[PDB]
């Protein structure tokens, strides 16, 4: 031990501000707690790490394994100092050695790698990198593709069964059986987190909350360590079991010691969470779970949860679901918002208190037009969720789905009620133009449901024709909701298949391009992890959504209307 | 090499 400080262990009430001070002026609460735990701990020696025959084993020699704790290989009789691998056994909340901080193996390393997950017996690992970053290598690929189907590194044989490519990780399905021995096949679990940079943090803390609430859920048939490794096997590896460990700890004492956790890290491995944001990181993990808590519902379950999640007993209170949506933390003014607030801007605005955040606004190639930027379920597709255009507008409208190439257009309202205009009427029967720009409805495809329109659009730079199509959902006043879903999702259907996976292709529209449209991109991202996943984190997925635009479902009957139609068409 |  050393001189650092003697925090005081946050409890679950006074951790959102505790949090909310310890962050003020940039932090330097934080920065002075976490600069004050030590790289490493001169004391535990280190002289197995450091021996000649095994400096090709390490990836960095800025990082090396104590020697108490490091893990060890089988010695094979006569090749010197063949029991040393990078690797440290970490422990938990209580489990010891629960898991098994390793250094991304290197080529030189992959078969001591997959040695070391048969003779720890590990059924788990949890691979928080990439193999390459900034065309630098940070980790050897120890596993065969999905089409090289099986490859044996030394006596381990590793054969892949399944590869699910998710958003921000990929789940792969192992089977391993050492063959110079009658022992057999066992089945491995491999996550790979992509959306977390070397040195880094990912893009949200929930992000993190979520591969922790996967692995948590895998198979551990053998109560063996858990590989959780990265590059050097000590920063964004470290830093994750901060949050696994430390929410156990919420769950058991409702209070963490993070600041001692990460030292008792440093204390089994060499600088282990590396970087006052990592640091920072794993509080904001904390934060945000204790704060929202669990909200991401299985297929399995959706149906009978719902149920309960709706009755709210003692009549008298609200119900659980009416408890979640009260707990989404509207971001008011969230950001900046002058843009679309300047003077001659402001007479831009179908709706004066629904502006795009400066943050994420369209770019009109800047020049202005009220419509802003919304994340994908796969990132980084991106939407265009736009209002309806005004007659004072009608042309800037164009000009960014040409810019931006939008392949389909969606419009939820009428052009208006009566007298009052809901949305301008960006379209004509001619051949309507509008600057560098001309549009010619070529098509107008009529049904019980919602109509097609077909445009073929060019500018002066003719030979260029870009065929753009435009579906209008009339059911659907900002009154009542959706009256007949199942057709709304249907909707979807067609324009989902019109759209072309993976170069902003789409763009949706209405009034402000949050009232209704929320409520469509929210069922889009939902609609897609539905069936790229089976789950449904309905909470975050609206979360996300208040984030970037004023106006998103602002109401518990499009709250409460997410689940209905994701449940109803999924029995 | 150096990990920082």
């Amino acid at each position: 031990e050393k001189q650092l400080m003697n925090v005081e262990p946050i409890h679950a009430d006074i951790l959102l501000e505790t949090y909310k001070r310890k962050i003020a002026d940039e932090g330097r609460p934080f920065l002075a707690e976490f600069q004050s735990i030590p790289r490493v701990f001169s004391k535990f020696p280190i002289k197995e790490a450091r021996k000649p025959f095994n400096q090709n084993k390490n990836r960095y020699v800025d990082i090396l394994p104590y020697d108490y704790n490091r893990v060890e290989l089988s010695e094979i009789n006569g090749d010197a100092g063949s029991n040393y691998i990078n690797a440290s056994y970490i422990d938990g909340f209580k489990e010891p050695r629960k898991y098994i901080a390793a250094q991304g193996p290197r080529d030189e390393t992959v078969d001591d790698f997959w040695r070391m997950i048969w003779e720890q017996k590990a059924t788990v690992i949890v691979m928080v990198t990439r193999c390459e970053e900034g065309n630098r290598n940070k980790c050897a690929e120890y596993w065969p593709s999905m089409e090289e189907g099986t490859r044996a590194f030394g006596d381990v044989v590793v054969k892949i069964n399944q590869h699910k490519r998710c958003p921000d990780y990929i789940i792969q399905k192992l089977n391993i059986v050492n063959k110079k021995e009658k022992a057999t096949g066992r089945e491995v679990t491999h996550i790979q987190f992509t959306s977390w940079p070397d040195h880094g943090v990912p893009e949200d803390p929930h992000l993190l909350l979520k591969l922790r609430r996967r692995v948590n859920a895998f198979s551990n048939f053998f109560s063996g360590p858990i590989v959780v490794h990265s590059s050097a096997g000590v920063g964004r590896t470290g830093t994750y079991i901060g949050i696994d460990a430390m929410l156990e700890g919420l769950e058991a004492e409702n209070k963490v010691d993070v600041y001692g956790y990460v030292v008792k890290l440093r204390r089994q491995r060499c600088l282990m969470v590396q970087v006052e944001a990592q640091y920072i990181l794993i509080h904001q993990a904390l934060v945000e779970y204790n704060q929202f808590g669990e909200t991401e519902v299985n297929l399995s379950e959706l149906h009978p949860y719902l149920h309960n999640m709706k009755k709210r007993d003692p009549p008298s209170e609200p119900s659980p679901l009416e408890a979640e949506f009260q707990r989404l933390p509207s971001y008011r003014s969230w950001r900046t918002q002058h843009i679309g607030n300047q003077e001659e801007n402001k007479s831009k605005n179908r709706n004066s208190n629904v502006i795009p955040y400066d943050y994420n606004r369209v770019p009109l190639k800047s020049k202005y037009i009220n419509a802003s930027f919304i994340m994908s379920y796969w990132k980084p597709e991106v939407m265009i969720a736009a209002q309806g255009p005004l007659k004072e507008t009608i042309g800037d409208f164009w000009q960014m789905i040409f810019q931006r190439k939008v392949k389909v257009i969606v419009m939820l309202t009428e052009l208006k009620h009566g007298d009052q205009e809901i949305c301008a009427q960006y379209w004509g029967e001619g051949k309507q133009t509008y600057g560098d720009i001309e549009v010619d409805l070529k098509d107008t495809d009529k049904s019980s449901t919602y109509t097609l329109r077909v445009f073929e659009l060019r500018h002066s730079k003719r030979k260029d024709s870009r065929t753009v199509y435009q579906y209008q959902y009339t059911n659907w006043s900002v009154e009542q909701l959706p009256a007949e879903p199942k057709e709304l999702i249907s909707m979807i259907q067609v324009v989902k298949q019109k759209l072309p996976q993976k170069n902003t292709p789409l763009l949706i529209h209405c009034r402000d391009g949050s009232q209704q449209t929320g409520i469509f991109c929210a069922l889009l991202n939902l609609l897609e992890s539905a069936e790229t996943e089976e789950v449904v984190d309905i909470f975050q997925v609206v979360k996300a959504l208040r984030k970037a635009r004023l106006g998103m479902v602002s109401t518990f009957e499009q709250y409460q209307f997410l689940y209905d139609v994701i449940a109803s068409t999924y029995p | 090499p150096t990990y920082s």
